[PDB]
C-alpha cells in the first residue's frame, strides 16, 4: 500500500 | 456557598456532554453557579466542553470540582423526574433527593485547568447539519496514531464563500465542500482528532464557529465547546486530486459496495486487496488470499474507456462507499499505477481519492 | 463429488446456529462438515467439546458426498448474497465452488475423514420440554458460575431431573442460584454439569417459537433436539455442591420490598463503594430499610426505604454486585429477603413464586 | 472480606 507524493 | 436544585432531566444531556473529553482534576468537572446559571466545564488540556443549565430554583453562586462519571451515575441512577439538591460544605458535595443521600470528594476550583485568552480572527455561523455533513463526509480517512502528528486530525479550510474539511493517513483522502453563505477569509487550520469527535457528538440549528491561529470554538445551543489546533502544515488537496482522469465508469452505490464487501471476505487478512477489472460496462471485482481461496464478481456498470487493472485496498473503497449514502457512485480513473477520485454521481460536495496497491 | 442447489434462506438460519462454537486454533475446528445424504445435507460445527448439526432438506438436484469448508467465510458468503439467491455448491480439486447470480467463490476444503468426531455414547435419561422452560431455568441461573475457578465443576451449571421437575443450579462459592420448573413427565434421579459453553450454545439454539425440546442426558454427554438442529455437549467431571445444604437452614426474619425500588436503591449506593471490594451494608429496622456505602475517598452513600418487615433489628454487609445480580435476574414486582444473622447468608426470592432460590453469603 | 459456603 503506496504513499501519496 | 454554592448550592442550587435542579430536574434530573435539566442534568443529563449537560453532563453527558462534558463528560465526553474525559491528573485527578480532570476526572473531575468544574461546577459554576452565577448570574441564576449553573455551568459545567469538562477539560483533557486540549479542549475543553462547557455547558449551561437556567437555574429557576432557589441558588447560591460558588463553584467547586466533583467526579464526573460518579456525579453523572448519581443523576442518572435517580428516578425520572427527580428534585436534584446540591451544596458544597468543606471539601465535599452533598447531593440529595428523596431518602437518596450522596457525599463525593471536590477538589479546588482555582486548581481547574484553564485554557489561555487567545483571539478570533475568523466567525462565521452555519446549520448544524452542514457542520455533520462536512465531519461524517471525510472523518474516516483521518489516520489513527501516526507520527505524523499533522494527519491525527482535520483540516479546516475557509475560503470564499465555502467551509472544508480535509482529511488523509497518507494512503487515501477525503475533501468536503460546502456553501455558506458569507464571504469568508482564506484560513487554514487541523482540529486534533480527539476534538473533531467531541464536535461531532455536540451536533445531536445554527452552529457558531470562531476561529484563532492556535484554537477553534464552537458555540451550539448552551454549549461552548473550545479544542487546541494541531501544529503542522496539512496537505494540499488539489495536489493529491488525479490530474486529469479519462475514464469515468458510474455505477449503483449499493451493487459495488455488496460485490466488494462480499469479494472481501476472500482477500488477504492482512492487506485486503482486491482486484478490479473495467472494460466497456462491465465491472470484475476479484480476491485471493494465501489459502489459494478467490471469489469473482461481475457487475454491470457505465463505463467506455480503455481497458484497465487496477488493485486496491477494499477497506479504503468499502469505507468511501458507506460514507457515500447514494445511489449512484462515479469511479474516475486515470492508470493501474495511479490514484483513483470517488464521487457521488449527483453532486461534487465530496471527493475521494484512493492509492492503488 | 458432493453437489446441492439451494435457496439463500434456506442456509441461513442453519449455517448461523452450527457456526456457534466458532481464536483460531487448529484449521479443521474453523471449518464446517458438509454432508449431502439421503436428500438431505447436514451441516456440523465442533469445538472438540461440543457439536451442532444441522439438517436441511433438499427439493432440488443434489449428489452424496462430503467436504469441509471454513464455517464464517461460507457464512459471509451466503449472508452477503442477495435475497432469494440460489446457492449452487460443487466440487472440483480440492475446493469448493459457490455460485449465485455472477457471484462466484472458491473455498478451500479439508478431508472430511480429518473432522473430529464425538464418540458414541449412550442415552439413559429422556424427556421433552417447553423452550420457554429451558430458558427460564437458564437465565435464573446463568449468572451465578464462578468464571474460571480451578474448581472446574463450579465452571457449569448442574441440570437435576427429579421427580417431574427438571432443576439447575450455580454458584461460584460464594453466592448461588437454583430454579426447579415442572415439565409434565415422571423422571428419574439424574445430576450432570453441563459447561459454561454448552449453557451458552443451548441458550442461543432457543428460537422462542413452539418447537419443543427434546433432551438426552448420559453418563458424560448430554443433547437437545429443536427443528432440525441437534446440539450435543460433554458433561464436566466432578461433584458439584448440593444445593439442599447450602440453603438458610432457618431464616427468622422476612423482610418484602419493591423488587425495583431496592435494586435502584443499590445500584446507587454501589458507585460510592469500594471499586475492588464492593461493600454496602444493611440496616433492617421496623419497616424500613437503611443502605449505605463508603469508599477510600471517604464518599458515601445513604437510601433509606419503606419496606415490610417486623423482626428483630440487625446490620448485615454484601458485595452489592451479588445483590444486583439477583435482583436483576428476578424480573418480579416485590422480592422476599429471608435473614438469620450478620454472619449467615441472606435467601433472596421473587415473594409471589418459590420457583428459584438466591443464597448470597455477607461480607 | 467475602466468604465461601461451608
Amino acid at each position: 500500500q503506496l504513499n501519496l507524493f | 456557598h454554592m448550592k442550587f436544585t435542579v430536574e434530573r432531566e435539566h442534568l443529563l444531556k449537560p453532563l453527558q456532554q462534558v463528560s465526553g473529553p474525559l491528573l485527578p482534576i480532570l476526572g473531575n468537572l468544574l461546577l459554576q453557579v452565577a448570574d441564576g446559571t449553573l455551568s459545567l466545564t469538562g477539560t483533557d488540556l486540549e479542549m475543553e466542553m462547557v455547558a449551561r443549565v437556567a437555574l429557576v430554583q432557589p441558588h447560591e453562586p460558588g463553584a467547586t470540582t466533583v467526579p464526573a462519571r460518579k456525579f453523572f451515575d448519581i443523576c442518572r441512577g435517580l428516578p425520572e423526574g427527580a428534585e436534584i439538591a446540591v451544596q458544597l460544605e468543606g471539601e465535599r458535595m452533598l447531593v440529595r433527593s428523596g431518602r437518596s443521600r450522596f457525599s463525593l470528594s471536590t477538589l479546588p476550583a482555582a486548581d481547574f485547568p484553564n485554557l489561555d485568552d487567545w483571539q478570533s480572527e475568523v466567525e462565521f455561523t452555519l446549520p448544524q447539519a452542514t457542520m455533520k455533513r462536512l465531519i461524517e463526509a471525510t472523518q474516516f480517512s483521518m489516520a489513527h496514531q501516526d507520527v505524523r502528528y499533522y494527519l491525527n486530525g482535520m483540516l479546516f479550510e475557509t475560503e470564499g464563500e465555502e467551509l472544508r474539511t480535509v482529511a488523509t493517513d497518507g494512503h487515501r483522502l477525503a475533501v468536503c465542500s460546502m456553501p455558506i453563505g458569507q464571504s469568508l477569509p482564506s484560513h487554514s487550520v487541523i482540529v486534533p482528532r480527539k476534538g473533531v469527535i467531541e464536535l461531532m457528538r455536540m451536533l445531536d440549528n445554527p452552529l457558531r464557529v470562531q476561529i484563532g491561529s492556535n484554537n477553534i470554538r464552537a458555540h451550539v445551543g448552551d454549549f461552548i465547546f473550545t479544542s487546541k489546533l494541531v501544529d503542522g502544515r496539512f496537505p494540499d488537496y488539489r495536489r493529491v486530486l488525479p490530474k486529469n482522469p479519462d475514464k469515468h465508469l458510474e455505477a449503483g452505490c449499493d451493487l459495488l459496495k455488496q460485490a466488494f464487501a462480499r469479494a472481501a471476505i476472500l482477500s488477504n487478512e492482512k492487506f485486503r486487496g482486491v482486484r478490479l477489472y473495467v472494460s466497456e460496462n462491465q465491472l470484475k471485482i476479484t480476491a485471493n488470499n494465501p489459502e489459494q481461496e478467490e471469489a469473482e464478481e461481475i457487475l454491470d456498470v457505465t463505463y467506455s474507456g480503455a481497458e484497465m487493472e487496477i488493485g486496491f485496498n477494499v477497506s479504503y473503497v468499502l469505507d468511501v462507499l458507506n460514507a457515500l449514502k447514494c445511489e449512484n457512485v462515479r469511479m474516475m480513473l486515470t492508470d493501474s499505477v495511479s490514484s483513483v477520485q470517488i464521487e457521488d454521481a449527483a453532486s461534487q460536495s465530496a471527493a475521494y481519492v484512493v492509492m492503488p496497491m
